[PDB]
RNA sequence: GGAUAGUGGCCUACCAUGGUUUCAACGGGUAACGGGGAAUAAGGGUUCGAUUCCGGAGAGGGAGCCUGAGAAACGGCUACCACAUCCAAGGAAGGCAGCAGGCGCGCAAAUUACCCAAUCCUAAUUCAGGGAGGUAGUGACAAUAAAUAACGAUACAGGGCCCAUUCGGGUCUUGUAAUUGGAAUGAGUACAAUGUAAAUACCUUAACGAGGAACAAUUGGAGGGCAAGUCUGGUGCCAGCAGCCGCGGUAAUUCCAGCUCCAAUAGCGUAUAUUAAAGUUGUUGCAGUUAAAAAGCUCGUAGUUGAACUUUGGGCCCGGUUGGCCG
RNA sequence: GGACUUUUACUUUGAAAAAAUUAGAGUGUUCAAAGCAGGCGUAUUGCUCGAAUAUAUUAGCAUGGAAUAAUAGAAUAGGACG
RNA sequence: GCCCGUCGCUAGUACCGAUUGAAUGGCUUAGUGAGGCCUCAGGAUCUGGGA
């Protein structure tokens, strides 16, 4: 039969054996070990808020050559710092070190966009207002 | 990598395409009118068949 | 329009057996207006830190205006 | 702590976003039978997709099984009931046929056209949302009001509104303000 | 025996040495209250359930207990711990995981409003009380219906078609039109009546209320996957784009825009999770010579599995439910 | 009423079974999501159809089957019937 | 052509590690032990042995 038990009272064994081998399944193990809310900056949660410490730029990967802006923040509910992408042209004139802004990922499941080594984060909002908005100049950046 | 490159040069291009305004045109209906527009558009009277069809030529 | 109607048999009866909102709606009842249902509650709890008539209470507070 | 309100959702949506055939073949209806959204089909598709899932289920039974006499039966008398099924072919293997266009050819809108009354689909519209035609003296302003066999002799302008008697409207009453106002004293 | 309402190592005294475990005890984790159920649609499944109903548990943490039929009760008391308020410094007092409201926390969630009219609950009780509950406010959580326009005339242009020796337009409408034509209707505003406990909205409905300066639809995208340009201007491996493959180093189909076009549309994008796709968890149903994978070899307990044979054949009656041909 | 009975699995039919959800019948909430209403007259003293059904499985209960797969039997006869 | 490792730069992650390091939470020995309850007493006062 290869290899695998037919009998009718083989139900246990059965059983066992495929709890045994989900373990290879990459996102059940996270999922029950748990990893999300133990290592992975966000808690788990969809997007985090944290403080602007220094804008960076990195240099994006080969075969392409540019200068990434981004920005390395201090997770509020962490302090867990990570750097994070600002999306779009100009952008990073928009933020300022110790800004609050609201990082998300990036869609790729935990791992890095595209030429940008490292960043797993973009930013979403500055001072309570979204990028988009102050890109397409719905929206003016708050006082202080 | 590198992360301390440049930072001067954020929103060169966009700074720097010159502005030309939006053009005051028709209004499109909008709704059902719209779906109707776009049958007898696509289906009723047709345009071209150069071959086979196309929806946004230019120069052709 | 489709709604519900009610004919009783004197106006003694009526008067009785009507909902007293009703009675207002027609004129045949006083909309006898009170304090804030909420006003109500507060004079009730006011009321409960007192034990026995109070005019006892009035008097020997009213003592105290000479310490 | 009071009952749930029950609801449920009465469309469904392509797994294929954009495939040029159906995409042709959906506009193609909504510029048959006035529609404007690609979700009034969708609805309709899924109104079928339904109606036959019960009926595909339905075959499974034994010929003459209890349910599928009684469920069975109920169904064809719904649909064969606003002139969705026809008369000769009233017995479920045809429902299991069934287009989504003979579903859309009994819309009040449609029915509201086919007996000339709006001559066009889109005439037929404005007219339904804008409180003209009517079933009973019951005003009707729904376009998918899916006219029931027996009440498609009943389809005509309603008693109020201009077309059915009544009065004319403000707009052309403003006009005769302007006729005798300026003509007159 | 004691204790309990009462069985019972529940507790005590004497006595004995038992009880559970690879069919996984015991221990650890749980970002675990359990269930009715939810999401995903070939099927088999996978994932979720703090949360409208049932059950359980708790009232800052622990323990103790009074009353009472019923509590180990917290809008009851007592003590300790932690918080924490008032003071004349002697003292006294508090427990929102009720309703609302505030701080904090954070990506994350509404009014310190009205009423017992309904639904029902309690009391000595038709009457009183009920932040139970109902009403409205905040509210793009989800779900339903579906406005942003409809019809004629005209001006050339057509394709039709009868004729074509050859002008052509003239009727049956295909419709692109920079002058036109009157009709229609609610979005809103609002007498009134209706609604309602009173209001508000809805359903009704006087008077008002549509021509582009609106009463003016959005959100993304247009190289491939993937529906839509090789238009024009800008930048020049910079700025930026790109889930992935890839674009950008001077004629960029991809960036920044203008134009036009596409898709879904009162909605559409993005992030995170899960489900389908996934026969990439495989019971149905995977793969393992060389792609990831047969333990160096044999014995072997648990576990799974395990050849054939024992009343079969023949005879008779009984009454059912479809279906035929007749009715 | 007495006196005695090898032990199981499987399958069948049925009882016991909360509502809401689900599937689904009936009903024109103007349509629909819903709701469980409603429908007829002498609409002046009232007539009337409803508020179904299905699923609900593991286990326990109750009944029918006796294929398939187990269990037990008489060999130091301490066998069986009277 | 492809291509291996040490060595050097920038940045990121996790490991080891003196500090007999630190924090939270659940149980818990030993010692001290509030309180109410039950019980041996007590008897301000106040009745007909009892409160
Ligand atoms: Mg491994
Ligand atoms: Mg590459
Ligand atoms: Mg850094
Ligand atoms: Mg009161
Ligand atoms: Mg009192
Ligand atoms: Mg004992
Ligand atoms: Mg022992
Ligand atoms: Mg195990
Ligand atoms: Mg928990
Ligand atoms: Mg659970
Ligand atoms: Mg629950
Ligand atoms: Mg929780
Ligand atoms: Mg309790
Ligand atoms: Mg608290
Ligand atoms: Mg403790
Ligand atoms: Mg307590
Ligand atoms: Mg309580
Ligand atoms: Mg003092
Ligand atoms: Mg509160
Ligand atoms: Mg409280
Ligand atoms: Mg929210
Ligand atoms: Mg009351
Ligand atoms: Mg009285
Ligand atoms: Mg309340
Ligand atoms: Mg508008
Ligand atoms: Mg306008
Ligand atoms: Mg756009
Ligand atoms: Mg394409
Ligand atoms: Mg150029
Ligand atoms: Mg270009
Ligand atoms: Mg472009
Ligand atoms: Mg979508
Ligand atoms: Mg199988
Ligand atoms: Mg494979
Ligand atoms: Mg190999
Ligand atoms: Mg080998
Ligand atoms: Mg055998
Ligand atoms: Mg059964
Ligand atoms: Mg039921």
């Amino acid at each position: 039969g290869k290899g695998k038990p037919r009998g009718l009272n083989s139900a246990r064994k059965l059983r066992v054996h495929r709890r045994n081998n989900r373990w290879a399944e990459n996102n059940y193990k996270k999922r029950l070990l748990g990893t999300a809310f133990k290592s992975s900056p966000f808690g788990g949660s969809s997007h985090a808020k944290g403080i602007v410490l220094e804008k960076l730029g990195i240099e994006s990967k080969q075969p392409n050559s540019a200068i990434r802006k981004c920005v390395r923040v201090q997770l509020i509910k962490n302090g867990k710092k990570v750097t994070a992408f600002v999306p779009n042209d100009g952008c990073l004139n928009f933020v300022d070190e110790n800004d609050e802004v609201l990082l998300a990922g990036f869609g790729r499941k935990g791992k890095a966009k595209g030429d940008i080594p490292g960043v797993r984060f973009k930013v979403v909002k500055v001072s309570g207002v979204s990028l988009l908005a102050l890109w397409k100049e719905k929206k003016e950046k708050p006082r202080s | 990598a590198k992360v301390h490159g440049s930072l001067a040069r954020a929103g060169k291009v966009k700074s720097q395409t010159p502005k030309v305004e939006k053009t005051e045109k028709p209004k499109k209906p909008k709704g059902r009118a719209y779906k109707r527009l776009l049958y007898t558009r696509r289906f009723v009277n047709v345009t071209l068949v150069n071959g086979k069809r196309r929806m946004n030529p230019g120069p052709s | 329009s489709v709604g519900f109607g009610l004919v009783y048999n004197s106006v003694a009866e009526a008067k009785k057996f009507e909902p007293t909102y009703r009675l207002v709606r027609y004129g045949l009842a006083e909309k006898v207006e009170k304090a804030s249902r909420q006003q109500r509650k507060q004079k009730k709890n006011r009321d409960k830190k007192i034990f026995g008539t109070g005019k006892r209470l009035a008097k020997k507070v009213a003592r105290r205006n000479a310490d | 702590p009071r009952a749930p309100r029950t609801y449920s959702k009465t469309y469904s949506t392509p797994k294929r976003p954009y495939e040029s055939s159906r995409l042709d073949a959906e506009l193609k209806l909504a510029g048959e039978f006035g529609l404007k959204n690609k979700k009034e089909i969708y609805r309709i598709s899924f109104q079928l997709s339904k109606i036959r899932r019960a009926a595909r289920d339905l075959l499974t039974r034994d010929e003459k099984d209890p349910k599928r006499l009684f469920e069975g039966n109920a169904l064809i008398r719904r649909l064969v009931r606003v002139g969705v099924l026809s008369e000769d072919k009233k017995k479920l293997d045809y429902v299991l046929a069934l287009k989504v266009e003979d579903f859309l050819e009994r819309r009040l809108q449609t029915q509201v056209y086919k007996l000339g009354l709006a001559k066009s689909v889109h005439h037929a519209r404005v007219l339904i949302t804008q409180r003209h035609i009517a079933v009973g003296k019951q005003i009707v302003n729904i376009p998918s009001f899916m006219v029931r066999l027996d009440s498609e002799k009943h389809i005509d302008f309603a008693p109020t509104s201009p077309f059915g008697g009544a009065r004319p409207g403000r707009v052309a009453r403003r006009n005769a303000a302007r006729k005798a106002e300026a003509s007159g004293e």
